[PDB]
């Protein structure tokens, strides 16, 4: 009589990691588990343990792993997931680190709103009067924010990197007492840049 | 025309397509100066007499990574220590940020680098005790389990991960006690429980020395590690 031999996984990702982009649609396959058994036993695959099993499902006969609900890198950027394989006499499990890949899916959010500032009519050209700031949690160019006026103003400029707003032309109360400007903060993602608007009220005092 | 000067925002952006993170893998206990990333592929020139970018590392915890800005190369800084994935150090990964400042426009972009540390089979099985013992009654039936002392971390353990750290036990022939591997058996190599396979006879033989070897389960049979212990089995009359 031959004692049962338990099955063993063969995927090489168990030795390194598995990368899944956060824009994988629900229902999509992310990999396939592979295993062997010296008895030639037919194998049933699974994902035990509650947290992993909320995001990942596995077709028990084929080992195809698939996505049960959306991943979100900004919410949770990695998982340690235990998969199981069974020859109907024993189960063995084995863990893999899953790294969630980023895509640019957030627009920047502004800090310290609302934005309003009173300045004198005689404020000299060149004077910094206000600082805008926005942050963006995506990685890389998707997280790096640029500021502008939409449209540009003949009287105020904003530094595209630092959000510093300056007067660039002499003001005149009798012509304009208040300016409502739209500030755009955009990330720098190549294919899908995202952006956000805030108002900036500038009140000219006599 | 709007966007005529978008060329000045190009520096510090990736010179490649693909996802934003740069992920690589290297073996644990790699030598000082081992290359982690050959080329970060960031647009612009760092260093030299007229650079368009400044490059540096942020969140470089314990200074494992060194950067050569001119080549845009990242290296392991391991001198006087070892990059160890096994307990007690347990470094499974190193995450750092390459900060890139565009000199012309002042924008800053962070490029994340994850280094996945791969396990080597650099540890052998280790027995908790220098030797083991069992007493068995002479009328013990054949097929009875007479030793379970490897249960629950009391036998061999191996600090490596996965199969590099899973153990199998086998009995070896003892040329100084020839019949011991014929009288006792380990049918289930994973547990290492020893079972009696021939009837004992106290009037003939009162002590057995069973040589037991534990091996790990590295993928390459040539990279497996082993360690031997002895089980001394004494017969009792009462
Ligand atoms: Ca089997
Ligand atoms: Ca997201
Ligand atoms: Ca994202
Ligand atoms: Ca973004
Ligand atoms: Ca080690
Ligand atoms: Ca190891
Ligand atoms: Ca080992
Ligand atoms: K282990």
């Amino acid at each position: 009589m031959q004692v049962n031999r338990l099955p063993f996984f063969t995927n090489h990702f168990f030795d390194t990691y598995l990368l899944i982009s956060e824009d994988t649609p629900v229902g999509s396959s992310v990999t396939q588990l592979l295993a062997r058994d010296m008895d030639n036993d037919p194998l049933v695959f699974g994902v035990p343990g509650e947290e992993a099993s909320r995001f990942f499902a596995v077709e028990p006969d084929t080992g195809v792993v698939w996505l049960r609900q959306p991943l979100d890198r900004e919410t949770k950027s990695e998982f340690t997931v235990e998969f199981s394989v069974s020859d109907h006499q024993g189960v063995i499990t084995r863990k893999v680190n899953i790294q969630v890949g980023d895509v640019n899916d957030n627009a920047p959010t502004f800090h310290n709103q609302p934005y309003s500032v009173r300045i004198p009519e005689n404020t000299p050209v060149g004077t910094p009067i206000f600082i805008v700031n926005a942050t963006d949690p995506d990685l890389g160019a998707g997280g790096s924010v640029l500021y502008s006026f939409q449209p540009p103003s003949p009287f105020f400029a904003i530094d595209s990197a630092r959000g510093i707003v300056t007067v660039i032309q002499e003001l005149d109360y009798e012509v304009t007492q208040a300016y409502q400007l739209t500030v755009n903060a955009t990330d720098q993602d190549k294919t899908r840049p995202l952006s956000t608007l805030a108002n900036l009220a500038i009140i000219i005092t006599d | 025309m709007q966007y005529d000067d978008d060329w000045q925002y190009e520096d510090c952006k990736l010179a490649r397509g693909g996802p934003p993170a740069t992920i690589v893998a290297i073996d644990e206990e790699s030598r000082n100066g081992t290359i982690l990333v050959d080329n970060m592929l960031i647009k612009g020139t760092a260093g030299g007499p007229d650079p368009t970018i400044e490059l540096s590392l942020k969140d470089n915890v314990d200074y494992w990574v060194l950067l050569d800005p001119v080549k845009q190369m990242l290296f392991l800084n391991s001198t006087g220590r070892v990059l160890d994935r096994d307990p007690p150090m347990n470094i499974h990964s190193i995450v750092v940020q390459v900060q890139c400042v565009n000199k012309k426009v002042g924008t800053v972009i962070y490029h994340e680098v994850r280094i996945v540390v791969r396990d080597r089979n650099d540890n052998s099985p280790t027995f908790k005790h220098e030797s083991y013992y069992a007493t068995v009654n002479e009328l013990t039936p054949v097929g009875t389990t007479i030793f379970t002392g490897f249960s629950g971390d009391n036998g061999a353990t191996d600090i490596d991960d996965g199969p590099n750290g899973q153990i199998e036990y086998v009995i070896q022939y003892n040329p100084e006690d020839p019949t011991s591997n014929d009288t006792f058996e380990i049918p289930l190599m994973l547990t290492g429980n020893v079972v009696l396979r021939k009837r004992l006879n106290y009037e003939d033989k009162t002590r057995y020395y069973v040589i037991i070897q534990a091996n790990d389960r590295a993928q390459n049979l040539n990279e497996r590690r082993t360690t031997t212990t002895t089980l001394t089995v004494d017969l009792e009359h009462h």
